[PDB]
């Protein structure tokens, strides 16, 4: 905590947005503050009723240029705790697959100009499948002196 | 509840008290007709090696109170063999030209331990020309006791019975020879109960499932993973003129659907049979609570299958005539 | 279309023959090891390289059964290959739900039955069910 | 001491003792004589969340709408479910 | 030529040196007696009080001794509390002939007395030490 | 009215869960029937 | 730090003075309404929320997004948690109802899981209390 | 000695007579909590809590007739026995028309299922007209005063049962004639039958069926297929 | 509370009060609550086996017209709660060395020699 981590993502995407000039828009949201089955969806075993979830429904917004967001790059870190559970839910997208399924056969595609991201304070919670699939970037608190 | 059974077959259907009726005379018969029938039940449910384990346990406490008890101190030796071997530092140098390092303290925890085990390292250290051949390595004749030690301990001890005499060998041998303690009891146990004792009688599924099981205790075959004890079941029930209704205990319909079958098979006295009961965990626990109380009719004959699985419910074998099934060893029983 | 393709090991080859040389003798391929080594991406090539529809099953998680069963009933008559990521990691309850279906079209599959009685359906030759996972204890599977 | 605790607003009591020791039965007593209504929680080994909450519902209205004098006695062997102690603590801390 | 074959069949008959039937004997002994000595005790203490009487290749050496040293402490500092949730369970299997679970910080055969463990961990300490003035 | 027992399992349990217990209401250690008790207990129902 | 309006912590014993001294406090402050939040190891995320929609209200700036402002007109409300270091943590050490509150502190927003639409806090700070996490049933705080 | 037997037997009475009061005053007022249904309707809802209620006073009734002050309110506890009963059979049955209804109700496309789409104009028509005479009178005594509601309501179970059995068995068709439908659960299943036309409503549905086709080709005219396109 | 793991003492209820009618129910299937208010009302033994799971709507009746309920355990070490043990008569069965070897004597003398068991029954 306190290294430098938040505000480098935001100077880096910021600063794109001039050597593209293409926005580098981002979408942070804690993993933890809501419940595994809102930040992907769950079905309702009693109508196949699907409730979306949070992560779900973000990179929809995405795919669908409902607002034209095809225009720019994206970017959605999770910025809140990391643990085997609503990471594995990803697994078919952090690697070549790219399509967050879903139990409703859903298979939501990952475009090119959409980037996933982490903001955790440790992984000492995380096994060798939760990251594996992902770019580590050491942040030392050494750094901001 | 099982027990009481071999007890009460010892005092009536006792196949060797049929004959006299004098009570005097026959007490001798049941006094030592109970470890014989006992084990004979046991036996069944006991695996190859366990077997054995058993046959011991019945001889400590047949021979007990009698001429022939073994000293709590030598059993005491038996299971708690020098089991601290692993920091003694006392030794035995006057007899480096022969024991080793960790064979000399073994020699100690002997006499240290058991009082009729003292004066041993001094017979050794006496006519060493006796154990040269025991301790003596490269041996191309099994390991033999000195006759002048089998001896000259029986009259330097009260305690001169053979079946006492006997049960020493294996504490000697367990502290030198770890590989004859199977063979050795094998002989201790035979001199008390007879060589024909240990001898594993082939079975006869018929007075068993049929005149010598009440409708009361199914018959669970707890086989080895990798056989199926499925045929065994189906080759007696055809073969015997009876009702049946087999049932795969795993899929999802066959919790509910099945059970229907064992109800009304013990209302009528139907056979009933229930393979890989093992792979519903959670299910069988269910069935005992249920099968232990309903008193069905006589013709009835619950059977069972699984592997030798700790799922199974202590409740439920437990409450049952369980059969260990596993595959023998040998090269040719293999092929054949 | 271009799809994945993997790089044919020697280990890939050892492995393409066990399924194939065991898929010929009508029965299923079940690939053990740590994972992260290729159990179920070498499953899927091998499909691919048959112009096979191969399905993978994703199981240690809310593995519907309800849609299991019928999904089979595509496999048997599409003749899809039916591959189970972890099949090890289902729930007891679960696990033996499809084990028992599994162990239904795959027995009538090696006597050749045109028609399995699984939930009587199309059974196809082509198709295939395969079940990855770790490795068992001391060598048992 | 029961009187004490009765009478006095938010005035609640934690009896600690052996098993059939007169704990209820001589809250019940003091209870009785200030006026207070004792409500149990008839439970059984087919109980749940969903049937507390709805209980809890009958007596919070019996108390803050129709200002009655109720003399809620909860022993341990209700609470057949964390939840309970949840709903009870926030209950005892500020009476919602 | 299988039925005339004889029932026994030695270890030779598979490969193996003659020997081989020695070790299965002498394992099936000692599974034997070890069960003996359970059927005994639940059909009949300060122990800690003794145990505790004892306690470019730079790179790799270093952590030999950091990691290991490491332990070294946790045995006498985790033990000495003779006289929680973790405290309690390690003193079960000091009670049931087993090494404590969060001790074995090294690669060692399951099946290994409690006796032998620590004798082995001892020894194998004085390894790194020797090293150290090395 | 809370009414436990100092013996029940979970005792020191059904504490920390829930705080305003021993923060809120009036403790008061019923405790065991102490021996003066048990003696007039006796005396009372064995009088006729 | 009431000012700045900072989620600051009153560590201390039980009885100290905490709850006290900060009520009192509150007092020379004019629009500062305050709510009483009871935590305990059950005070999950989403116990904390229901608070909000029986004292807030979700209004939709002229702008197009959704505040979450309290109902007084004019009003900073102060969701004081009394045992704050209590919540259980989930099977990875994770009180998710202080990530919940520390998503709403520096990001100063939380997603509202049914029409998933980012709500600001208008004027809604915090202010909790607590006892050291050395006694028993307290569970440290993330440094997050 | 007497002056006891009656006093406790008059309070032992008006207890079965303040039980009676309760009820009497609970079911001849309580209105089915109705709620509005996307503007088509309104079904009912608190079931559990209405089966509660009933179950809890049938069992006071039938338990406290073995009272020795039964007797008296024997006529009126009997007569409750049977309102209250016929009630929950009536709910029972109305529970399943109001499910078997909202899910066909979803679905009825029509024009390829006639037979059926027809047979359930008939149960939707009077189903509309006579939840209007419950939404009126939700006086679930009132409602039970209907022209043999029972008979009515056990008609639309029936039907609308006779129905969803008949959709199962097309849709079991749809897939029996194209292998691939086994992949696509019954949900998106309907979806793709009723775009059998716009190919753009089934698009997103192709990756569930086929290994690499993603999309299918249309010509310049967009009614005719030229050829496929892979996700890559 | 009848602590009988070998059953012994089960088997000795349901035919001493054979007469009075005795239902074998348990906490397990429904039937039991429906049982209980039976043999309540119309008077006449129960038995309720694996008390290790009992609920505590029997309170009331567990300290008070003409019945009698028979809590079992078959489990020899069931560890019971504060409550339990106080609104419970515990009557142990578990069959110790001992007394198993007293039973084995009798039931051996009663055969083995049944002459010299009709003097001292008779007799006494
Ligand atoms: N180059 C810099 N020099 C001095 N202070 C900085 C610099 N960059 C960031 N900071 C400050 O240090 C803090 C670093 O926090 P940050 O790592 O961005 O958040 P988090 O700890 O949640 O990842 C920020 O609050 C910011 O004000
Ligand atoms: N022969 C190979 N050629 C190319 N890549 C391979 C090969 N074997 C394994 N891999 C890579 O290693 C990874 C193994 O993961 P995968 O096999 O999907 O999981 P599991 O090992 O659990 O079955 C794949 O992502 C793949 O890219
Ligand atoms: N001082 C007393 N004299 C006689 N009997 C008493 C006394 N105190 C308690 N009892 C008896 O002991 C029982 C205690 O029950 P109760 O108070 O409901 O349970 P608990 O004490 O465990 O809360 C009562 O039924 C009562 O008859
Ligand atoms: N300076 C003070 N002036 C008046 N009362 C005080 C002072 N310090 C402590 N107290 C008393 O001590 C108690 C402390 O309780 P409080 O602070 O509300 O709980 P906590 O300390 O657990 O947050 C108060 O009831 C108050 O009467």
């Amino acid at each position: 905590s306190g290294g430098g981590k938040t505000t480098s993502w935001e100077v880096y995407l910021e600063a794109i947005e001039q050597v593209d000039n293409i926005k580098s828009e981002a979408h942070v949201m804690d993993p933890k503050a809501i419940t595994k089955d809102q930040l992907f969806g769950s079905l309702d075993l009693t109508t196949r009723e699907w409730t979306d979830g949070l992560f779900t429904a973000t990179l929809r917004r995405i795919i669908d240029n409902v607002r034209g967001e095809s225009t720019k790059r994206h970017w959605i870190i999770f910025d809140g705790d990391v643990d085997p559970e609503w990471v594995e839910n990803l697994n078919s997208l952090l690697d070549d697959n790219k399509l967050l399924t879903l139990p409703n056969g859903e298979r939501l595609a990952l475009p090119n100009n959409v980037r996933v991201m982490f903001e955790v304070q440790d992984l000492k919670y995380a096994t060798l499948a939760t990251i594996s699939r992902c770019g580590m970037v050491w942040f030392s608190e050494e750094i901001l002196t | 509840r099982a027990f009481l059974d071999i007890f009460y077959n010892l005092l009536n259907n006792n196949p060797n008290l049929v004959d006299k009726k004098d009570p005097n005379e026959r007490l001798v018969y049941l006094s030592k007709d109970i470890f014989s029938m006992t084990f004979n039940r046991v036996t069944r449910t006991l695996l190859n090696d366990d077997k054995l384990t058993f046959a011991l346990q019945l001889t400590i406490i047949s021979v007990k109170g009698t001429s022939n008890e073994i000293e709590e101190s030598e059993w005491d030796f038996l299971l708690k063999g020098g089991d601290n071997l692993t920091s003694i530092k006392e030794t035995i140098p006057q007899l480096d030209s022969l024991l080793s390092t960790t064979q000399q303290k073994w020699l100690i925890c002997l006499r240290q331990q058991v009082p009729s085990f003292s004066k041993l390292v001094d017979h050794i250290q006496q006519n060493s020309s006796d154990w040269k051949q025991f301790f003596g390595k490269d041996q191309v004749g099994e390991p033999i006791i000195p006759e002048s030690w089998i001896v000259a301990q029986a009259q330097l001890s009260n305690q001169q019975s053979t079946i006492v005499s006997n049960f020493r060998k294996i504490l000697l041998m367990k502290a030198f020879h770890s590989d004859r303690v199977l063979q050795y009891s094998h002989s201790f146990v035979c001199s008390v109960f007879g060589e024909d004792f240990l001898n594993t009688q082939e079975l006869d599924m018929a007075n068993i499932v049929e005149k010598e099981v009440k409708s009361s205790s199914p018959l669970l075959l707890c086989s080895v993973p990798g056989y199926d004890a499925s045929s065994k079941v189906d080759d007696l029930a055809l073969q015997l003129h009876k009702q049946y209704k087999s049932f795969a205990i795993g899929s999802p319909e066959g919790f509910e659907l099945a059970e229907k079958s064992i109800y009304a098979a013990a209302k009528s006295g139907t056979w009933v049979l229930l393979k890989n009961i093992h792979l519903a965990p959670q299910w069988l626990v269910q069935l005992e609570k249920k099968l232990h109380s309903l008193s069905p009719h006589p013709s009835f004959r619950l059977f069972m299958t699984s592997e030798i699985h700790p799922a199974l419910p202590a409740n439920l074998l437990r409450m049952s005539n369980v059969f260990s099934y596993e595959n023998p060893p040998g090269v040719k029983a293999n092929l054949l | 279309g271009i799809g994945e393709r993997l790089v044919q090991t020697p280990l890939t080859d050892r492995c393409y023959l066990t399924l194939t040389q065991a898929l010929e003798s009508r029965m299923g391929g079940n690939p053990f090891g740590p994972a992260g080594t290729g159990k179920t991406e070498t499953v899927k090539a091998l499909g691919s390289q048959l112009g096979r529809f191969v399905l993978v099953f994703c199981c240690d998680e809310g593995f519907d059964l309800q849609a299991m069963s019928r999904i089979f009933v595509g496999l048997c008559q599409c003749g899809a290959w039916g591959c189970f990521d972890e099949f090890n990691r289902l729930e007891e309850r679960i696990l033996s739900a499809v084990s028992q279906q599994i162990q239904t079209i795959q027995v009538a599959l090696k006597e050749n039955s045109k028609e399995v009685e699984l939930l009587n359906i199309s059974l196809h030759q082509d198709m295939g069910i395969f079940v990855t996972m770790n490795p068992g204890y001391a060598g048992r599977s | 001491r029961i009187d004490r605790v009765f009478r006095q607003p938010q005035g609640h009591a934690l009896l600690i003792g052996v098993s059939g020791g007169g704990k209820s039965v001589l809250s019940r007593f003091v209870a009785w004589m200030n006026g207070l209504s004792i409500y149990t929680i008839k439970v059984n080994n087919n109980y749940k969340s969903s049937d507390f909450d709805d209980d809890l519902r009958m007596l919070l209205k019996r108390a803050g709408c129709k200002e009655e004098k109720i003399c809620f006695i909860f022993d341990e062997s209700n609470v057949l479910e964390s939840s309970f102690l949840e709903r009870m603590n926030t209950l005892l801390a500020g009476g919602e | 030529w299988i039925e005339a074959l004889p029932e026994i069949s030695t270890p030779i008959w598979l490969g193996l040196p003659e020997n081989a039937e020695s070790l299965l004997l002498s394992n099936k002994a000692r599974k034997m007696i070890n069960d003996l000595q359970k059927m005994q005790s639940s059909e009949e203490s300060s122990s800690s009080e003794d145990k505790g009487k004892a306690k470019p290749l730079f790179r790799c050496f270093e952590r030999e001794i950091s990691t290991g040293g490491k332990l070294v402490k946790k045995i006498t500092n985790d033990l000495a509390n003779l006289l929680t949730n973790y405290l309690r369970s390690l003193t079960t299997s000091i009670s049931k002939g087993i090494v404590p679970k969060e001790w074995k910080w090294y690669s060692v055969p399951e099946t290994i007395s409690l006796s032998v463990w620590i004798s082995d961990f001892s020894k194998r300490m004085q390894q790194l030490s020797e090293i150290s003035e090395s | 009215v809370f009414t436990m027992n100092p013996a029940s399992p979970d005792f020191h349990n059904r504490s920390a869960t829930s705080p305003a217990l021993f923060n809120r209401c009036v403790l008061d250690w019923f405790g065991e029937w102490s021996p003066e008790a048990l003696f007039q207990v006796g005396s009372e129902f064995t009088r006729n | 730090w009431l000012s700045e309006h900072r989620p600051l912590i009153l560590c201390g014993p039980p009885g100290s003075g905490k709850t006290m001294t900060l009520t009192s406090t509150l007092r020379a402050f004019p629009d500062f309404e305050v709510v009483s939040l009871n935590f305990s190891s059950a005070t999950t995320p989403e116990l904390l929320l229901k608070t909000f929609d029986h004292h807030c209200e979700y209004k939709r700036t002229p702008s197009g997004e959704t505040v979450l402002r309290p109902t007084q007109l004019g009003k900073w409300l102060v969701v004081f948690c009394d045992e704050i270091n209590l919540p259980s943590t989930d099977k990875y050490g994770t009180q998710r109802v202080i990530t919940f509150i520390r998503q709403m502190v520096e990001k100063g927003g939380f997603w509202r899981t049914s029409d998933h639409t980012w709500i600001k806090l208008d004027k809604i700070q915090f202010v909790g209390a607590c006892n050291p996490p050395t006694d028993a049933g307290r569970v440290q705080l993330t440094h997050r | 000695n007497i002056y006891r037997e009656v006093i406790t037997a008059a309070q032992g009475e008006i207890a079965l007579e303040e039980f009676l009061k309760g009820v009497r005053e609970f079911w001849t007022t309580l209105e089915l909590d109705l709620v509005n249904y996307q503007r088509k309707c309104k079904l009912v809802r608190g079931w559990d809590d209405l089966f509660n209620k009933l179950a809890e006073h049938l069992n006071s009734i039938s338990a406290m007739k073995m009272s020795p002050y039964y007797k008296v309110f024997e006529e009126e506890a009997n007569h409750w026995d049977d309102r209250l009963n016929k009630v929950r059979s009536l709910l029972d049955v109305w529970i399943d028309v109001q499910r078997r209804w909202v899910y066909l109700e979803g679905i009825f496309i029509n024009q390829l299922l006639p037979a059926e789409s027809t047979r359930f104009k008939s149960i939707n028509s009077e189903f509309i007209a006579i939840l209007k005479k419950v939404s009126g009178a939700p006086l679930i005594l009132e409602v039970l005063a209907i022209e043999r509601i029972q008979q009515t309501m056990e008609r639309l179970s029936d039907l609308l049962g006779k129905v969803q059995k008949a959709l199962g068995e097309y849709l079991e068709r749809q897939r029996s004639a194209f292998a691939r439908f086994y992949f696509v659960g019954d949900e998106d299943l309907l979806e793709i039958i009723g775009n059998s036309k716009d190919i753009i409503k089934i698009q997103k549905h192709f990756r569930k069926m086929f290994a690499g086709l993603a999309n299918l080709t249309l010509d310049d005219e967009k009614t005719t297929i030229i050829g496929m396109s892979s996700a890559e | 509370l009848v602590i009988d793991p070998s059953g012994q003492a089960m088997e000795f209820l349901m035919n001493q009060y054979a007469d009075k009618k005795i239902t074998k129910t348990s906490f397990l299937d429904s039937s039991f609550m429906k049982n209980l208010e039976s043999a309540l009302r119309f008077g006449c033994p129960l038995l309720v086996q694996d008390v290790e799971n009992i609920d505590p709507v029997l309170n009331p009746v567990l300290n008070k017209p003409s019945f009698m309920i028979f809590l079992f355990t078959r489990d020899p070490t069931a560890h019971f709660t504060p409550d339990l043990c106080s609104r419970v008569t515990f009557v142990n069965f578990t069959v110790t060395p001992s007394s198993l070897q007293s039973q084995c004597l009798h039931e051996a003398l009663k055969t083995e020699r049944p002459d010299t068991h009709k003097k001292r029954s008779d007799l006494l």
